[PDB]
Parts: C-alpha cells; structure tokens; sequence
RNA sequence: CUUGAGUCUCGUAGAGGGGGGUAGAAUUCCAGGUGUAGCGGUGAAAUGCGUAGAGAUCUGGAGGAAUACCGGUGGCGAAGGCGGCCCCCUGGACGAAGACUGACGCUCAGGUGCGAAAGCGUGGGGAGCAAACAGGAUUAGAUACCCUGGUAGUCCACGCCGUAAACGAUGUCGACUUGGAGGUUGUGCCCUUGAGGCGUGGCUUCCGGAGCUAACGCGUUAAGUCGACCGCCUGGGGAGUACGGCCGCAAGGUUAAAACUCAAAUGAAUUGACGGGGGCCCGCACAAGCGGUGGAGCAUGUGGUUUAAUUCGAUGCAACGCGA
C-alpha cells in the first residue's frame, strides 16, 4: 500500500508439533477455509515422509524447504520506459513462504492419487533434489543469473 | 610462452562496449576481451558488470604470460571505467599507475549531428 | 588524470584519487559535450540561459530567502 | 565669440580589419609490429566492417579543417561579424593635461558602399561533417524521426547574389529627470601601511522610483520629459502576389496593385480545462497474493431476428438477475 507499515498477523502453531512454519504450510495448503482437512492431509504426508526418509517430520520437512527455497528472485524495474528484470535477494520470511507455495503447487500438479500421497512424494523429491518444485527454484535462479547485469543498477 | 611480469591494461570504455587489452609495456598486445565476446549483447553489454567479466576474461587469457605488475590506461566515457579496474585488481595484479588517456580534441574535427529523440 | 600508486597505498584509495583527478580534470564532461555538434546559436542560448538562471537563483536565495518561513 | 563640431601632443585596453608563417591535440587514410574473434550500432535489431586478420594497441607517414583550457550576461566592430601563437600593413574608441580652428553642425528622399547562412560562375582543395541519394529498422504507411553509408556544399582565390526572427522584434542626433548592486577599461589624490580609502571619465549587466503603458513591462543605455530630420502603418484574407519597370548567369531580389470575399482578424492579461510539463500525495490503482469470468450445460436480462403481438422503459462506466 502507499501509507501503511501494517503489523504482521498472528498465526498459531499447529497442535501436533507446535510449529509456526508447519502451521503456515497448512494454511497455504488449505482450500475453501477447510482447515481440518488441510491439517489431516499435512499430517498424513509428514508421517509418510518421516517413515520413508528418516529422522522426524519436522526435520524432513526442513530439508525439503532448504532444497526449495530461492536465494534470489527477479522484479521488473520500469524506469527507462522499458522494463529491466532486476535480481533481488529474497528475504527469509518470503523464502519460506515462496518455497512452501511452490511445493504445494507442485504437489497439486503431481499424478499420484491421494493428496497426502502427492504431498509426501513431492516432499521426498524435494529432499532428494530431483523434483518439480526444485526445478521451479532452479528456473528462478537461472533467470536471476541471466539478468545479473541489472543487479545493482535499479 | 614468454613472461614479462609488467604490463599495461588498455581499457577502451565506449558507451556501447568495453574492450580490455593487456599488452607489454612497449605496445604489443598479449590478450584482449570484450563484453560482447564475454556474452552480453545490447543492454547487457553496455553495463559495468559486463566490463568486469570482460576484465576477468582478459586476465585469464594473459595468465600464461605471468604478468604481476600492471599499469592501467583508461579511455573513453564508459559504464565500466571503474568496474574493469576493480575486476583486474581482484584478479590479482598490483595496480601501479592509473592514467586517463581519453582523446579530447583542441577544437578539431566537427562531430556528427545531434540526435532527435 | 595521471596517478601513480604510492608505497603502502591501498588500491581502493588509489581508485579514489584517480576518480577525483578525473572529475577535477573534467574529462567525462568534455567528452559528453563534444559527442555531438552543438550549433553556435545553441551554445550561445544555453550559455545565456545558464547565466540568467544562476543569477536569478542567487538573488532569490540571498535576498528573497531572508524572511520567516514559518 | 567658444560651450557644439573638429585638429595636435602623450598614453591605454581590445577575437576591429587585410596578408604571410607556424604549433599542439584530435579525426581520417596509408605502411609496418603485437595480437584474435569479434567490432560497430540501437529502445531492441539490422544494414555495415572483420578469420582475405577487423576492432584494440605501439611506431612512422600523408593531408584537410578547426583552435580545448584561458572564456566571462568579458572585449572589439556601423551592422553583418570577430577566438591558438608570431610577424608585416591598417581603421576606430577612450583618458590626461594643455594648445589650436571658430558653428566648420544634426538628419537625409534619390544615390553609393558594406551586408550571416544557403545558392551561382571559373580554378583549386577535400580530413571531419553532411542536403540529395542508397540500404537497414520503426510503422497501417514512413518518400521522416533512429542506424550504416554518402555526393554537392562546408575550406581557399577571385567574381556574383543581396536576403535572415539581418531582433533590443525598440531609426539617427542632442538636452533634461530619484536610486541600488555589479562587470570591464582609463585616470586624480590617499603612506598601495596589504589585496586596500576618497574621487572623476568611457563602454556594459541586472534590479527598481516617479512618469509612461492596453497590459506585459520600460525605467539616466527609457518605452520617462522634450527638440530636428528621416523611414513606415491605416481591418482580416487575396498578397508582398499578378502585370509593368530596374537589377541578377540563374535562383530570384526590389518597386508594387485590382477585382472578389468575411465581420471579424489581432495584442496583453484573467478564470478554468488539458499536456506523451514539473513537484508533492491518495485510492484493491498497480505490485504481492487468493479466487473467479471468457470454454461447457442450465437460469436470467439484453441486442437482434421472428411474430398478429412478441407491452413500454433503462442502453459507455453510471443499461443488460435493471423498473419487475
Ligand atoms: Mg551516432
Ligand atoms: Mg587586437
Ligand atoms: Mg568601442
Ligand atoms: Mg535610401
Ligand atoms: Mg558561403
Ligand atoms: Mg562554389
Ligand atoms: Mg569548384
Ligand atoms: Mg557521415
Ligand atoms: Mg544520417
Ligand atoms: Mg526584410
Ligand atoms: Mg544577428
Ligand atoms: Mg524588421
Ligand atoms: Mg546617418
Ligand atoms: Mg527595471
Ligand atoms: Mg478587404
Ligand atoms: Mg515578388
Ligand atoms: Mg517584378
Ligand atoms: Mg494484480
Ligand atoms: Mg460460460
Ligand atoms: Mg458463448
Ligand atoms: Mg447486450
Ligand atoms: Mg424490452
Ligand atoms: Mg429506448
């Protein structure tokens, strides 16, 4: 907005693991205000992922996030009448949010049957670093590299 | 194959392009590089970053000659004019002298006509 | 704008001196002005405008800006 | 007769004019060295140039044009105009003290001369730039703007032309009328005690009083108060055109109408609105996001077509599940 530095809104942590990040993921996943359903799906996915990959639900989830967060995105600065795609360093809250968003979209795309199954598969893929959300991040980075000449001349 | 240790870096920095040319102190060129050959075209090759990577490329090219000291002669009005020298220093030569040799006439030949844009 | 880096002078410092020397010399400005042929009439007109604006601005600041702004 | 006008003496500053030398920087080209795939250009490209070795870089050479910094609302000139340095020829302005002539003055129709740039003739010269022209883009088109080239011309000699927003849009000469801040160039005194204090001339920039003006503004360099002489105007268009004359190699210049036609055309300022003006600011205006519509079936309203009738109204946002 023009004249607003509004206060960030309060998100409660999810009951199973007490995690704010996990709560945010659930919110992003949710559709039509159906939170209960979203949390069930997220928990199912986490449980399967933990069983498949290892340590905990939260550690596995974190690993996936680490492989899908973007360091740099691009904006379109339009000053000389034409638009320069400029790179820009993506701040941490955005990095988590964007990564989560990408993961959920990839999961939605994916061909497995249950949503939980798709989510688990996608997360595992992210952890390995051979999935589609990861591909998306790679594409974003590639664009930033291409437009690196317009990095610190905005 | 030869070694010289001390070169001159001629940074021709026009508005469109940056040419970097390392030479022996006498005038004979050792290696060169441009933002164009460095992989930038148009809006991208007319930028400081392009000049910097051109400089890096030039330094790499003349690595065979083992040049340690280097004096830089900057020419023209350019987006680099600084990036190139910074890059060269980073690439790791001792910059000894920095000289501007932009050719100003003493009211000589007529310039081309003004652009109407 | 010739500069020679003195003993124990940092590179950044050397760069700073070089830039200052160039600015003082006025090389970039000269080149930019000599990029295209300014007509003599244009040069005269620009000079006149510069003189008028400078004088007017100075008068306004010193004499007109001697009042209570608030 | 000496107060206007001029002469002589001594200095002063000046891109004033004419002629002849010369210097350095830079562009172009040429030859050679080094060296390798790009250069150039643009909003982005392409034409163009480059592996037949370009661009870059160093050396040498050729040649033409123009004189960076100094450089200034600085200076000089009647105006046009004049810009590196040196010499030769040469015109004017200004100050100082005197001396001299003794109204010798001001203006000027015809006339005469000078008169940017472009243009013309003849002979040179030709680097850069660049009408015309060519190709590439852009575009609906693009006989333009932009890009790459490029010939007259720009330069020199000597002739012509004779015009410009040739403008201060302000004819020349003279006198008189409150001020302030500068620039430049003389000169008198003050110890120049220092770059400095007080005068007195010339040219010059800005601001401003009275007065003037339609207003804008001008304001001791008047657009104020006056005197002499000249030039010019009499509604917009037709028209600075036609015809005639004169001048010109030509392009054209100069002098300069009439019919016909309209009731306006203009100047300055005011209030709005508008601007691909400028500054500041807001709004789900964009941005960041989430979900739709536009595809499908159906509901409903509208346009249309059909009908005997398809009642009438709403119909850019701000009509179209609206009156209903
Ligand atoms: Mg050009
Ligand atoms: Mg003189
Ligand atoms: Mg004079
Ligand atoms: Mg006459
Ligand atoms: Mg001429
Ligand atoms: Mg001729
Ligand atoms: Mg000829
Ligand atoms: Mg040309
Ligand atoms: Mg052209
Ligand atoms: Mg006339
Ligand atoms: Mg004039
Ligand atoms: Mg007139
Ligand atoms: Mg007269
Ligand atoms: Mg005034
Ligand atoms: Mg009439
Ligand atoms: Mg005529
Ligand atoms: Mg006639
Ligand atoms: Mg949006
Ligand atoms: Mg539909
Ligand atoms: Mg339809
Ligand atoms: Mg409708
Ligand atoms: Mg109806
Ligand atoms: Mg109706």
């Amino acid at each position: 907005p023009r004249r607003r530095v509004i206060g960030q809104r309060k998100i409660l942590p999810d009951p199973k693991f007490g995690s704010e990040l996990l709560a945010k993921f659930v919110n992003i996943l949710m559709v039509d205000g159906k939170k209960s359903t979203a949390e069930s799906i997220v928990y199912s996915a986490l449980e399967t992922l933990a069983q498949r990959s290892g340590k905990s639900e939260l550690e596995a989830f974190e690993v996936a996030l680490e492989n899908v967060r973007p360091t740099v995105e691009v904006k379109s600065r339009r000053v000389g009448g034409s638009t320069y795609q400029v790179p820009v360093e993506v701040r941490p809250v955005r990095r988590n949010a964007l990564a989560m968003r990408w993961i959920v979209e990839a999961a939605r795309k994916r061909g497995d049957k249950s949503m939980a199954l798709r989510l688990a598969n996608e997360l595992s893929d992210a952890a390995e670093n051979k999935g589609t959300a990861v591909k998306k991040r790679e594409d974003v980075h590639r664009m930033a590299e291409a437009n690196k000449a317009f990095a610190h001349y905005r | 194959r030869k070694q010289v240790s001390d070169g001159v870096a001629h940074i021709h920095a026009s508005f469109n392009n940056t040419i970097v040319t390392i030479t022996d102190r006498q005038g004979n060129a050792l290696g060169w590089a441009t933002a164009g050959g460095s992989g930038f075209r148009g809006s991208r090759k007319s930028t400081p970053f392009a000049a910097q990577v051109a400089a890096e490329r030039c330094a790499d090219a003349v690595k065979e000659y083992g040049i340690k000291n280097l004096e830089v002669m900057v020419k023209g009005p350019g987006p680099g004019r600084e990036s190139t020298i910074r890059a060269l220093n980073a690439a790791g030569f001792r910059i000894t002298n920095i000289t501007d040799v932009t050719p100003i006439p003493h009211n000589g030949c007529r310039p081309p006509k003004k652009r109407r844009v | 704008p010739v500069i020679k880096v003195r003993e124990n002078e940092p590179f950044d410092v050397a760069l700073r001196r070089f830039k200052r020397s160039c600015e003082k010399a006025g090389v970039l400005a000269e080149v930019r002005r000599r990029e295209f042929y300014e007509k003599p009439t244009t040069e005269r007109k620009r000079a006149k405008a510069s003189a008028v604006k400078r004088h007017a601005k100075k008068l306004a600041r010193e004499n007109a800006r001697r009042t209570r702004l608030y």
